[PDB]
């Protein structure tokens, strides 16, 4: 199955009841998909998923013929807690309908907002976030072996990190599996020894973050 | 205006290779193509083995994410090899994470 998926970063702002994600089967063969939304949390220092009724997708199953563009509706059931960002994964499963074959699962992030906070991907939500001190990721870092890097987000917005730097104008350091540090969450992940010691010779390090409109550097404080 | 990124994930075909002890191989075709003016990271996890590597020195560990990015296409190379199929067919689950 071949799918175009748009947007790859959907969100549901506070004053919205619903958003849409488009799935077009750009293949020559029909496909069937199961569509599900899971609550997403990083407790236990690892990504967890669970059943959820805060956001309901429609339809939950769909046949999408070759060339066909289907609209997923994603409905916020009731208002979400004030000032908070809720995190989810939207999951699309291709249903099957010496040779090994392939069966795709696509998983995209989905964020929804309560009053006082927004995605910052629009003017409205930008002005909302300007008046809110914590409408942003606020990151702290710490290394500890048994070498693992811990990242704690004190902000109310997730960070999406592609790289770490020891300085604003420096180069991104080694890092031979990490990206999302959800709001009010702390994530833990493995790093090389050389990485750990390199972080040891400093106290402020920097994330390349793409949660907002543009890529931007954010500062990470030592715990 | 502000670009909303979309990705095509196909790409746009499988791997084909008793009780003759030798080393057999094969390859397939999966791509990811976004449309930002900015690279997009994505992650691939696959649940007798399979590799991101021509010359097969980089395993898809069972359920372990494997890192990727793009620029305005990108292949998700898969290279198979065999000295947990059954009959012989296997069905592998490939998860592409944005």
């Amino acid at each position: 199955a071949t799918f175009l998926i748009w947007p790859i970063y959907p969100k549901i702002e506070a004053n919205e009841k619903a958003t849409a994600v488009w799935l077009q089967n750009t293949g020559k063969t029909d496909a069937m998909v199961q569509i599900r939304v899971f609550k997403w949390n990083q407790d236990g220092l690892k990504d967890n998923y669970s059943e959820q009724s805060e956001i309901i997708p429609s339809p939950p199953v769909a046949k999408i013929k070759a060339g066909e563009k289907h609209m997923l509706r994603l409905t916020k059931s009731v208002n979400l807690p004030d000032g908070k960002e809720q995190s989810y994964r939207l999951i699309v499963d291709e249903l099957p309908i010496s040779k090994v074959s392939f069966q795709m699962r696509y998983s995209i992030p989905l964020f929804a907002y309560g009053k006082g906070i927004g995605s910052g991907l629009t003017e409205e939500s930008q002005k909302l976030n300007a008046k809110n001190a914590l409408a942003k990721p606020v990151l702290q870092w710490s290394v500890r072996n048994n070498s693992e890097l811990y990242l704690k987000n004190n902000g109310q917005k997730f960070a999406r990190l592609s790289a770490l730097k020891t300085s604003k104008t420096g180069n991104d350091i080694s890092l031979g599996a990490f990206g999302y540090v959800l709001s009010n969450s702390t994530v833990k992940f493995a790093i090389d020894q050389s990485t750990a010691h390199e972080l040891a010779k400093t106290s402020k390090i920097y994330g390349v973050d793409s949660s907002g409109i543009k890529q931007e550097l954010i500062e990470i404080t030592k715990m | 205006h502000h670009h909303s990124t979309g990705c095509t994930v196909g790409g746009s075909g499988t791997l084909n290779f008793l009780t003759e002890v030798a080393s057999a191989a094969t390859g397939g075709n999966i791509s990811v193509t976004c449309d930002g003016t900015d690279p997009v990271d994505f992650t691939v996890a696959i649940d007798y083995n399979v590799y991101r590597d021509a010359a097969r020195t980089n395993l898809y560990v069972v359920n372990q994410p494997q890192q990727f990015t793009t620029v305005s296409a990108t292949a998700v190379p898969i290279f198979g090899a065999i000295p947990t199929p059954k009959a012989y067919k296997d069905t592998l689950l490939v998860t592409v994470n944005f």
